[PDB]
RNA sequence: AAUGCGCAGAUACCGGGAGGAACGCCGAUGGCGAAGGCAGCCACCUGGUCCACCCGUGACGCUGAGGCGCGAAAGCGUGGGGAGCAAACCGGAUUAGAUACCCGGGUAGUCCACGCCCUAAACGAUGCGCGCUAGGUCUCUGGGUCUCCUGGGGGCCGAAGCUAACGCG
């Protein structure tokens, strides 16, 4: 297929419960739609400069989904609802470039 | 043009497709957050265009104010 | 998608009609229950109190059901969608799966076989019916009842749709068809979804004929009667309006608000229209 | 009331008025001077003589007041801009860093036929 | 997009010999299977002018080739047209 | 300078909220398209285009009287939206007069779908396709053996030769 992957950030008031099931609902819904987790990371609370929706944090994802290109545009609305996930976009992936050795 | 600090042989093995690294390119916005013109670096086209293009990527999802201030004036 | 003719008369040059593709695999009519027989009269016991009307074909009312909490948790199916002469909606048959059917004035876009539910706990897609404190800002919604346990009034004819502006509280804040911002409580049941069959203001009636066919006989004119019964008339002539407009019983008709400043609910409007 | 020594000071010209407010560093102004005060009329309003005049009658209500620890940001260019900051030592009151204000559009409004003269 | 296996299966499904990458008749119905696919989502949008242009300056290929196929034997010209189902 | 606006609290001052249209530095002597033209970012669906190996076909080519499609802005029919700007129009000033240039207000339209109009300084004021005739200097993009030899696109100075001259080269 392609070489997909996601940036999701979260609210950072998510400790213990909430945090499990809204990351069960991702993995779950993702296979849902036909998605194979491979390089999954997620990086803690970690700043932010300007203040998004009057926080300076919030929580990071990252995913290496494999998703045909049926449902790519239209698999975002698990996310457009949920307003406790801040930020969603899905980006392709390469690198063919190392300058200045 | 001159050379004062001149970026570009300072910092050695970098990647400019990243934009995870926000250590590399916090020196790219240099203090207001306009992305500096080539005169600063010294860097060609099909690399300046897409260290335009990762900056711009990576100001959306927080990491770069892209809009304040500066305070000596 | 209006259908549209060809001048072979000089009265059907201007005549349009609307287009019936929607209309399903339906039209013979429901069993002993839903409809009843109706009653057409021009007036009151006695006098007339309505002016110029009666006439026209012969019309049943069909029990199309409003309010929706009765049953809740049931899921449904619809049926079929077929076509109601006493409001402009086009509406549509539900079975529920222990064995009753009941009419629902159709939003935009069901079609056959999907499935519709209400209660406190359903998702949000187009036919669900819920309580207002649960449903998102900014969304579409039709038959909003007023204040609760009433009945479904607000929002309910022909491609119109209120807007939710803003909890705060425990009333939330509705836009409303006309243009004003009323103050509605919680607990009252909603539907979300435009009501659809937007088509409905396009349509020229052609003649002169497919007026009476409604109901409505001809509408005579004020300047054109004696002054023993309209203020205008009289003027050997044809008088200039008379000294200022005016009805038929005394009152103006030119820019005088009719709204009772006493009523108790003046505490809920800010009348934005 | 005579509050805390702390305060901020937000100043701006247009082309031809000057006007500077002192404001509380969590909240709400104090006292506002402007070129009306002075008693001027048209022109001599806009002019670079009188900044530290405004300047100079807005810090008789700073020291009458509590405040002793200024902060300064500039709106714009006009005539007055210059010499306001020059003023600010005329009374001393321990001044801070100057800072910056006045966004640029970021392709926004459209501006009247005064400004597209620059087509 | 086109994938590599429809492209890599039409060469030999028209072939002649199995070896060529291309010639005189399976060239045409290269050409053919990009007019099927692209004349299809123009009923969709009807917007793409350019799409439209490129559309066009296709046709007027594989119909001169078509021409030319014709200039040498008429009955292997009556082999395509009922072989892609082209011009009825 | 006035017409307007404000002491029933305006201008500027702080934090949330609704709401359109336009997208700052990057940016230029830059790129893309057959021409009109096109700049926030994300994915989807698609035409055109240059180079490397040089694999197979085998002259299939170039130009086109009428036909068909595309065609900035203003303008017109049918419904949605309206913040700013703003033809007509009412004021203030200027002037011998000012139906104008300058200031305060102000609708259609500019915006979105669908159907038509089809004009221009639609300009390199230069039909299209190919072959021959010394070279400098910068810049854009590939294959490389990347003090440079090579295949193309974008500028400025110059051989022979051309033109009534300016000049293209
Ligand atoms: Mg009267």
């Amino acid at each position: 297929m392609r070489r997909y992957e996601v940036n999701i950030v979260l609210n950072p008031n998510l400790d213990q419960s909430q945090l499990a099931l809204e990351k069960e609902i991702i993995q779950r819904a993702l296979e849902n739609y036909g998605a194979r987790v491979e390089k999954v990371e997620e990086l803690g609370l970690r700043r932010l400069a300007y203040p998004i929706a009057k926080d300076p944090q919030g929580y990071f994802l990252w995913y290496q989904v494999e998703m045909p290109e049926d449902r790519v545009n239209d698999l975002a609305r698990e996310l457009r609802i949920r307003d406790n996930v801040r930020r969603v976009m899905v980006v392709k992936s390469q690198e063919p470039f190392l300058a200045n050795a | 043009p001159s050379r004062k600090a001149k970026v570009k042989a300072t910092l050695g093995e970098f990647d400019l497709r990243d934009y995870r690294n926000v250590e590399v390119l916090k020196r790219f916005l240099s203090e207001t957050g306009k992305i500096l013109p080539r005169r600063r670096t010294g860097l060609s086209g099909k690399e300046q265009r897409i260290l335009a293009k990762t900056i711009k990527r990576a100001r959306i999802l927080g990491l770069l104010p892209f809009t304040e201030k500066l305070v000596r004036k | 998608a209006v259908k549209k003719f060809k001048p072979y008369t000089p009265s059907r040059r201007f005549m349009t009609v609307a287009d019936f593709s929607e209309i399903t695999k339906t039209e013979p009519e429901k069993s002993l229950v839903k409809p009843l027989k109706k009653t057409g009269g021009r007036n009151n016991q006695g006098r007339i109190t309505v002016r110029f009307r009666g006439g026209g074909h012969k019309r049943l009312y069909r029990i199309i059901d409003f309010k929706r909490w009765d049953k809740v948790g049931i899921p449904a199916k619809v049926a079929a969608i077929e076509y109601d002469p006493n409001r402009s909606a086009r509406i549509a048959l539900l079975h529920y799966v222990d064995g009753e059917k009941r009419y629902i004035i159709a939003p935009d876009g069901l079609q056959v076989g999907q499935q519709v539910v209400a209660g406190p706990d359903a998702p949000i897609q187009v036919g669900n019916a819920l309580p207002l404190r649960f449903i998102p800002v900014g969304t579409v919604v039709h038959a909003v009842e007023l204040e609760p346990k009433k009945g479904a009034k607000l929002a309910r004819a022909a491609g119109t749709s209120a807007q939710i502006q803003g909890r705060e509280g425990d009333y939330v804040i509705l836009r409303l068809p006309s243009g004003e911002l009323r103050k509605v409580h919680g607990e009252c049941y909603a539907t979300v979804g435009a009501v659809g069959n937007a088509d409905h203001k396009n349509i020229v009636l052609g003649k002169a004929g497919r007026s009476r066919w409604l109901g409505r006989r001809p509408h005579v004119r004020g300047a054109a009667m004696n002054p023993v019964d309209h203020p205008h008339g009289g003027g050997e002539g044809r008088a200039p309006r008379g000294r200022p407009p005016a009805s038929p019983w005394g009152w103006q008709t030119k820019g005088l608000k009719t709204r009772k400043r006493r009523k108790p609910s003046s505490r809920f409007i800010i009348a934005r229209r | 009331k005579r509050q805390v020594a702390s305060g901020r000071a937000y100043i701006h010209a247009s082309y031809n008025n000057t006007i500077v407010t002192i404001t509380d560093p969590d909240g709400n102004p104090i006292t506002w001077s402007s070129g009306g005060v002075i008693g001027y009329k048209g022109s001599r309003k806009g002019t670079p003589y009188a900044a530290q005049l405004a300047a100079l009658d807005a810090a008789k209500k700073a020291m009458a007041y509590g405040m002793q620890s200024v902060d300064v940001i500039v709106r714009g260019t006009g005539a007055g801009r210059e010499q306001a900051i020059r003023a600010l030592q005329a009374s001393g009151l321990q001044v801070k860093s100057i800072v910056d204000d006045t966004p640029v559009p970021h392709n926004g409004c459209r501006p009247k036929k005064k400004f597209r003269k620059a087509s | 997009p086109i994938t590599k296996e429809e492209k890599q299966k039409v060469i030999q499904e028209f072939a002649r010999f199995p070896g060529d990458t291309g010639s005189t008749e399976v060239q045409v119905a290269l050409l053919t299977l990009r007019i099927n696919r692209l004349s299809e989502h123009l009923k969709v949008h009807k917007k793409d002018h350019h799409s439209h242009r490129g559309l066009l300056m296709m046709v007027g290929q594989r119909r001169r080739l078509l021409r030319y196929l014709q200039r040498e034997d008429p009955e292997r010209y009556r082999a395509l047209i009922e072989k892609l189902g082209i011009r009825g």
